[PDB]
């Protein structure tokens, strides 16, 4: 068996939701922020937020809405988690002494369900009747808001239209009424139901329209003044109630993919809308009111405003101040002026809230030589593209260098004082048959700049049709130094030529240190890619010059240094190249057991490989014989997404399921088969979606001395911005911690009370385990917090060994040491 | 695709155990008391007519293949009846078929056995594998006596006394090379032609084609009656040889 | 000549991998150097001479020797390990048994969450199998083991079934005693829960609905670690076994030892109601807790959902290639 422990060093820094009610008093406006596992709770005042509480729950939020039934004084608080366990929450606070409610709670989960493509979707109904959560193709589940279901017990309607692209409660109705967009084979539609807590069924509902737009995204809940709904598409943005329709179709929109919204005016006058590209707009709705008495909407308009960061999520709170939520790039608050600035924008930035965003790629180098260690991180896309260098000084420091565009990958070259990064930015394809770039980013602004004018796929042959407005992606290798993080060269690779990896290393009997990238020719028409380049640069004097390429036929999906060989997995072959004396690469071995040879690591002669779907296998060069082996494969299968090796025996992965899980070789030399054998030692959900293992730490470790019972050091980055670090116990340390969290979790409460142990199974669509082989390190080091009472209760009848003593009773004090010399080493 | 498993009689003059010296008396002999040697084991163990039969099949293609001087026939034999039991799903340990070998045969015939009697089979088992070249499928007479008896229609006695009868013909028939002359579906045909001479029944009447004179044509398409006659002349010679006459 | 199996080299395959391991034992994905066709090869192993030979084997080369069927596995023919030359009693090579290389398996597709089924490739799929089935049933052969794991999927959408080591004959007129567990705990039938040990060939036709419902949920139905546990499941959607609905039920051994948390009517039309009006009756038919009144394989051929089904047009299932990597 293995025994490892997983901490947090930074937490998620997406914002992947955001409301605003009155949910700690009924007097303040407050604006809740969701981060996955992470509640924030501010209060809006004139400058900006005042922070008042926050809370971690054990689950990843994936609704999360205010409502005040009748009779409450203040909002109540829903939240579901991805894994469906649901619960009401409430604020109070008595004094100093702020502590979060659980009102209401239950496991919505269904035995037998398709889940659906658009996601967890909830929505509350506007007279606070009932909870709707759309989980599964062909049902709408109805919890229904009574004061006796304290278990949130709930009933399934079957819903004739199996995929629902969005559904919200609509305003005005005389019953609780759906309205929601579906997609057939004729094309999607909008259609209304009504909701029946009578019955437990649908009945017919107010309006019944067709025919909206094929790429109809979201619904939006128009208030009483106006009523109805309106619908946001790719080109066109509509309203619908009753017989009255309405149709907008700016050409400014088409433009960029509208992902979010958000009600400015209570009446339902105007409303924000933003999309993919950063812009912000004003909805418009033209009041036009009859002799009759009747408020009838006249017209629909859209108005640019300026731009944000890529949102996820938009809230007005008020005055002139908007929050940008942002989950690619920093989170925002803005203001809207009512004047146009001289560039003609009505948005000017306030505060600027660091998101280390999608975290592609990350090195640990020590730049300053402080014998500590700093991560410069691949984070953010698009126009929110950047880089981060992060060090531990009690906070972490972080800096952040804008890229304007998508980075990849990035390695550290310290012959040239510099960094290479891989990017990606979206060209447009323009009347002059060639692209023309959305905005100047790194490629574009380098000092120096080159092109690949590479003749080995100019045989082409292969007719490739473009059509006007369509996007491409352009990659480039930027060289970036260390000191001023100025892009000193850019490199923009071959037409539909996709950078996948790259690394910094000397070959051979070579003296030269290389930047060596390896590609994939993506053409849409092709399912995997057939053609692709193993490049070989070389920094030097400013200048970046092409030194050898190899041909491949595949994607050079990952690349390693090898003893001085070019590990590099083109598809499903792993291959072993050479570095001749002619300063060309030359392939010595291959293994071809593999579906897609995603992510390698190596290790004195061992070499770890993940693929896409059948988990991690562990191969050996043979140097006697010039050939690889395979040592031992993990057979259950399991979608990788990164991997590393922890010792010569143990092996971690990461899955697209959020889940963690590590493999030992099995040693016990009885049978071939047991040897061949990897074990699934370790499972555990992490909560994040890892995409990089990288060794190393940013504590102050100069020198050796005082180190911790944890031995080892695998930082990780996450989708969510989350850093986190893998660390190995022995034995005996394992026992008492974990003996110390089953501990913990009887005494520490939970938010929605959300077993601990159920949250930290692993778990995919297919399978759920408890965990093991994991401490969560997160709820060992929430011993600190809690109060005295509740740690001399945890520690009653504690007994480590191992020790000096077989057994030897703990005290509070004592432990308070231990989880403090944890605490270091992040 | 599969195996050819039928030769005919002249070739028997060419089995690696005549070529060795022995003569046809005595390889017919050594046919005989392998086959009966399986019988009697696996009657005694309580198994299944077709596991036996299945076994006697091993054994009789065996030694189209080797010689009797160089793999003793009782080991053989145990082994055939070893491997059958699986086949067929009928199995038995293998220490079991030792120990009813033991009880039925002599010292010096268990001599064949060596040190180790479970020893010697197990061993033999990769050779019989690879020497009935996997095709451990096999079909024998009994099968169709049944299924062409059952479209018989008359005399409820009469029938199964020709049935009974052809089926001692079937069981004697596994001491004899007839098992690699002749299709299963021959076998059980000569035999109902065998037993219907002896009890002066004409089965054509039983048929649906009771005006149809060669009544097997209906159920063995392309079978003279040269081979019917010769098949029951070397039926009958087994009971002429011993001591043993016709069941009647 | 081509019969002539056990004798030719497994020198003759270059392996390139270990396929799989478990119960079946070392499978490895080999190519021929002679024909350049890629092979699985199954490590059978006699040296432990407890009982020879394996039956799993002896059954598997019985079985598939005489099933010639599209969504049937074949096994071209059996290679060995170099034996030891005049020496059989020493010799203690392995004996491997050939097979054509199915790209997947339809666990790996479904655990790793990279597939997607619309209806027409259920039909495409479902109409191969329960054929394959068909052909095997008509020949009076059980399955016995019918998984995820056992069904093997090419790219270009062909299914053909796999391990038969667990497969016997059947007698359609006479009653035989059999292995009283068989199937997989979560694909296990009713009967078997409750211990029939005569079972019909209606076992794996049970399997085979269980894995209809799981195409459309992409999440098995019954899964449970205990046969109690299960049978509770079962009974949830299905119904409790009454004798009303199972006039024999009495009869099977562990009737009143096993009995469910309540008499549970049947709820297996509206837990399903997500599924096409075709296929949730043929889920109905296929999930009958009667053995005696559960569909057979050729009756879910001629039904509405399968028997309108062409099977030119194969439709794969959505492969994830490159967009699933990306
Ligand atoms: C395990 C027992 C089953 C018996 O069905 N393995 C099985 N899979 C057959 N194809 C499936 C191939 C799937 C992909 C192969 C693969 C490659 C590399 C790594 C892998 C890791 C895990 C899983 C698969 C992996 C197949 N094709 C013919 N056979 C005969 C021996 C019956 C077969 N057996």
């Amino acid at each position: 068996m293995s025994y490892n422990y997983v901490v947090t060093a930074q937490k998620p820094t997406a914002v992947n939701g955001c409301v605003t009610g009155h949910f700690t008093s009924a007097e303040d406006l407050n604006l809740l922020i969701a981060k996955n596992t992470r509640l924030e709770i501010y209060v809006v005042t004139a400058e900006g937020l005042r922070p008042v509480k926050e809370v971690g729950m054990y689950g990843k939020i994936a609704v999360m809405e205010l409502f005040r039934p009748k009779g409450e004084s203040k909002d109540l608080l829903f939240i579901l988690t991805a894994k469906y366990n649901a619960c009401i929450l409430e604020y109070k606070q008595s004094g100093e002494s702020i502590d979060i409610i659980t009102r209401a709670h239950g496991n919505v989960q269904d035995r037998i369900g398709r889940p659906s493509e658009t996601g967890i979707i909830g929505i509350i109904d506007p007279e606070c009747r009932m909870i709707g959560l759309r989980l599964y193709d062909g049902l709408f589940k109805v919890i229904p808001l009574d004061r006796d279901n304290k278990e949130l017990k709930a009933f399934n309607i079957r819903l004739e239209e199996l995929h629902v692209i969005d559904v919200k409660f609509l305003y005005g109705c005389q019953a609780p009424t759906i309205c929601f967009v579906y997609q057939d084979p004729q094309g999607r539609h909008v259609k209304t139901y009504e909701v029946s807590l009578r019955e437990k069924e649908f009945n017919k509902g107010p309006w019944k329209q067709e025919n909206v737009e094929a790429e109809a995204s979201m619904v939006i809940a128009v208030p009483e003044p106006f009523g109805g709904a309106i619908i946001i598409g790719q080109e066109s943005i509509t309203y619908h109630n009753g017989d009255k329709y309405l149709a907008i179709a700016p050409p400014i929109i088409k433009q960029s993919t509208i992902v979010c919204h958000n009600r400015v005016d209570p009446n339902g006058s105007r409303y924000l809308l933003g999309d993919m590209e950063g812009r912000l707009f004003m909805l418009l709705l033209e009041k036009e009111e009859q002799m009759d008495g009747t408020v009838t909407l006249k017209d629909l308009r859209v108005e640019l405003l300026g731009e944000t960061s890529i949102a996820e999520c938009l809230t007005y709170l008020d005055n002139g101040v908007v929050f940008v939520g942002s989950r690619l790039g920093d989170s925002q608050l803005v203001k809207l002026n009512v004047d146009s600035n001289e560039q003609g924008s009505y948005v000017v930035a306030m505060e600027t809230f660091t998101n280390l965003g999608p975290i592609v790629d990350m090195c640990v180098v020590d730049l300053e030589r402080q014998g500590q260690g700093q991560l410069v991180t691949c984070s953010g896309a698009f126009k929110e593209g950047s880089l981060r260098i992060i060090r531990n000084g009690q906070k972490l420091h972080i800096r952040t260098v804008p890229l304007y565009e998508s980075p990849r990958k990035i390695c550290y070259q310290e012959v040239s004082q510099c960094f290479g990064v891989l990017s990606s930015r979206i060209e447009v394809q323009d009347t002059s048959g060639g692209t023309t770039a959305l905005r100047p980013s790194a490629s574009t602004q380098a000092l120096s700049s080159s092109v690949s004018s590479s003749k080995l796929f100019s045989s082409s042959t292969a007719p490739h049709e473009t059509s006007f407005g369509e996007e491409v992606e352009v990659h480039n290798l930027l060289i970036i130094d260390q000191h001023t993080f100025e892009v000193l060269h850019a490199h923009q690779f071959l037409q539909n030529e996709y950078a996948l990896s790259l690394v910094s290393c000397k070959l051979g009997k070579d003296p030269n240190t290389y930047f060596i990238v390896g590609t994939a020719m993506v053409y849409p028409e092709e399912a995997e890619p057939k053609q692709g380049r193993i490049v070989v640069f070389q920094y030097s004097d400013g200048k970046l010059q092409t030194v050898a390429e190899k041909e491949v036929k595949g994607a050079v999906y990952s690349m390693v240094e090898f003893n001085g060989k070019l590990l590099a997995s083109i598809n499903s072959t792993v291959r072993l190249y050479e570095w001749t004396t002619e300063k060309e690469l030359r392939t010595e071995c291959n293994h071809y057991n593999n579906i897609m040879a995603l992510y390698l690591k190596t290790k004195g002669d061992f070499i770890l490989v993940g693929d896409l779907m059948r988990s991690v296998l562990l191969l050996a060069y043979k140097p006697m014989e010039g050939n690889f082996e395979e040592i031992a494969r993990d057979f259950n299968p399991n979608w990788m997404s990164a991997v590393e090796i922890l010792d010569d025996d143990n092996f971690l992965g990461a899955e697209n399921a959020f889940n963690l899980f590590v493999c030992q070789k099995d040693s016990a030399a009885t049978t071939d088969e047991e040897r061949q054998h990897l074990q699934e030692v370790g499972l555990f959900h992490l909560g994040e979606f890892v995409n990089v293992f990288c060794h190393g730490s940013l504590v102050m470790q100069n020198l050796g001395e005082t180190s911790t019972p944890t031995q080892g050091s695998v930082l990780f980055g996450t989708v969510n911005g989350m850093i986190g670090l893998v660390t190995s116990l022995s034995e005996s340390w394992y026992n008492l911690l974990l003996d110390m969290q089953n501990r913990l979790n009887k005494v520490i409460k939970s938010v929605g009370k959300i077993e601990h142990s159920f949250w930290r199974s692993f778990h995919t669509e297919r399978k759920t385990e408890p965990a093991t082989g994991f401490i969560d390190g997160d709820l060992i080091e929430s011993f600190l917090d809690i109060s005295r009472p509740k740690m001399q209760e945890v520690v009653a009848n504690l007994q480590y060994d191992d020790g000096s003593g077989m057994k030897r009773e703990a005290t509070a004090d004592d432990l308070i040491k231990v989880v403090e010399e944890l605490t270091r080493i992040h | 695709t599969k195996p050819c498993w039928y030769w005919d009689k002249k070739d028997l003059a060419h089995t690696p155990s005549q070529l060795e010296g022995l003569d046809p008396a005595t390889e017919a002999r050594y046919r005989r008391e392998g086959a009966r040697f399986i019988f009697d084991v696996g009657t005694r163990l309580g198994l299944h007519y077709d596991t036996l039969a299945t076994g006697i099949i091993y054994f009789h293609r065996f030694y189209m293949f080797h010689s009797f001087k160089q793999f003793p026939r009782y080991v053989t034999g145990a082994c055939c009846l070893f491997l059958a039991g699986k086949v067929e799903e009928t199995p038995k340990k293998c220490k079991d078929i030792i120990k009813t070998a033991r009880s039925l045969l002599n010292d010096v015939q268990f001599g064949q056995f060596g040190d180790d009697p479970k020893e010697e089979v197990m061993v033999l088992e990769r050779i019989l594998l690879q020497t009935i070249k996997f095709d451990l499928q096999v079909e024998h007479p009994y099968q169709f006596l049944l299924k062409y008896a059952k479209q018989l229609k008359g005399d409820k006695n009469k029938i199964q006394k020709l049935v009974q009868m052809a089926w001692t013909f079937v069981n004697d028939s596994l001491c004899t090379t007839l098992s690699l002359q002749w299709e299963p579906e021959i076998i059980a045909v000569a035999v109902m032609y065998l037993a219907g001479r002896l009890c002066k029944f004409e089965i054509q009447e039983w048929t649906s084609k009771p005006m149809y004179r060669r009544w097997w044509e209906q159920f063995v398409q392309d079978v003279p009656v040269d081979v019917l006659e010769d098949i029951c002349h070397q039926i009958l010679d087994l009971y002429s040889q011993g001591k043993q006459q016709m069941p009647h | 000549t081509e019969s002539d199996w056990g004798k030719r080299c497994v020198d003759k395959f270059d392996i390139i991998g270990i396929i799989g391991e478990g119960t079946y034992g070392q499978v490895y994905k080999a190519k021929d150097k002679d024909t350049g066709e890629l092979v699985a090869l199954k490590k059978v192993r006699l040296d432990n001479e407890k009982e020879g030979f394996p039956i799993t084997a002896i059954r598997e080369i019985k079985i598939l020797r005489q099933l010639i069927h599209r969504s049937v596995v074949n096994m071209k023919e059996i290679v060995t390990d170099k034996q030891d030359a005049l020496d059989f009693k020493k010799d203690k090579g392995a004996f491997y048994l050939v097979f054509e290389y199915m790209d997947h398996d339809l666990m790996g597709l479904l655990e790793s969450g990279l597939v997607h089924f619309s209806e027409d490739h259920i039909k495409s799929f479902m109409k191969q199998l329960m054929e394959g089935l068909e052909y095997c049933h008509k020949k009076n052969f059980l399955h016995r083991d019918i998984k995820c794991s056992n069904i093997l999927l090419n790219n270009s959408g062909q299914i053909k079934l796999a391990d038969f080591g667990l497969a016997r004959l059947y007698n359609s007129e006479e009653s035989r005693p059999y292995t009283n567990k068989v199937i997989t705990l979560w694909y296990r039938p009713p009967e078997l829960l409750l211990g029939e040990e005569r079972y019909t060939p209606a076992i794996d036709v049970w399997s085979c609905g269980c894995i209809l419902g799981e195409l459309f949920t992409k999440k098995p139905i019954f899964q449970a670690n205990l046969e109690l546990a299960q049978l509770e499941l079962i009974s949830r959607l299905c119904g409790s076994p009454c004798p009303a609905v199972w006039p024999d039920v009495i009869r099977l051994p562990y009737f009143n030892t096993m009995k469910p948390k309540k008499q549970y009517r049947r709820r297996l039309r509206e837990e399903f109601s997500f599924i096409p009006s075709a296929a949730l009756d043929l889920l109905d038919h296929m999930l009958t807790l009667d053995p005696s009144k559960r569909c057979t394989a050729e009756q879910t051929l001629q039904s509405d959902f399968l028997k309108d089904v062409e099977l030119s047009k194969m439709a794969p299932p959505d492969l994830p290639h490159w967009q699933d990597c990306h």
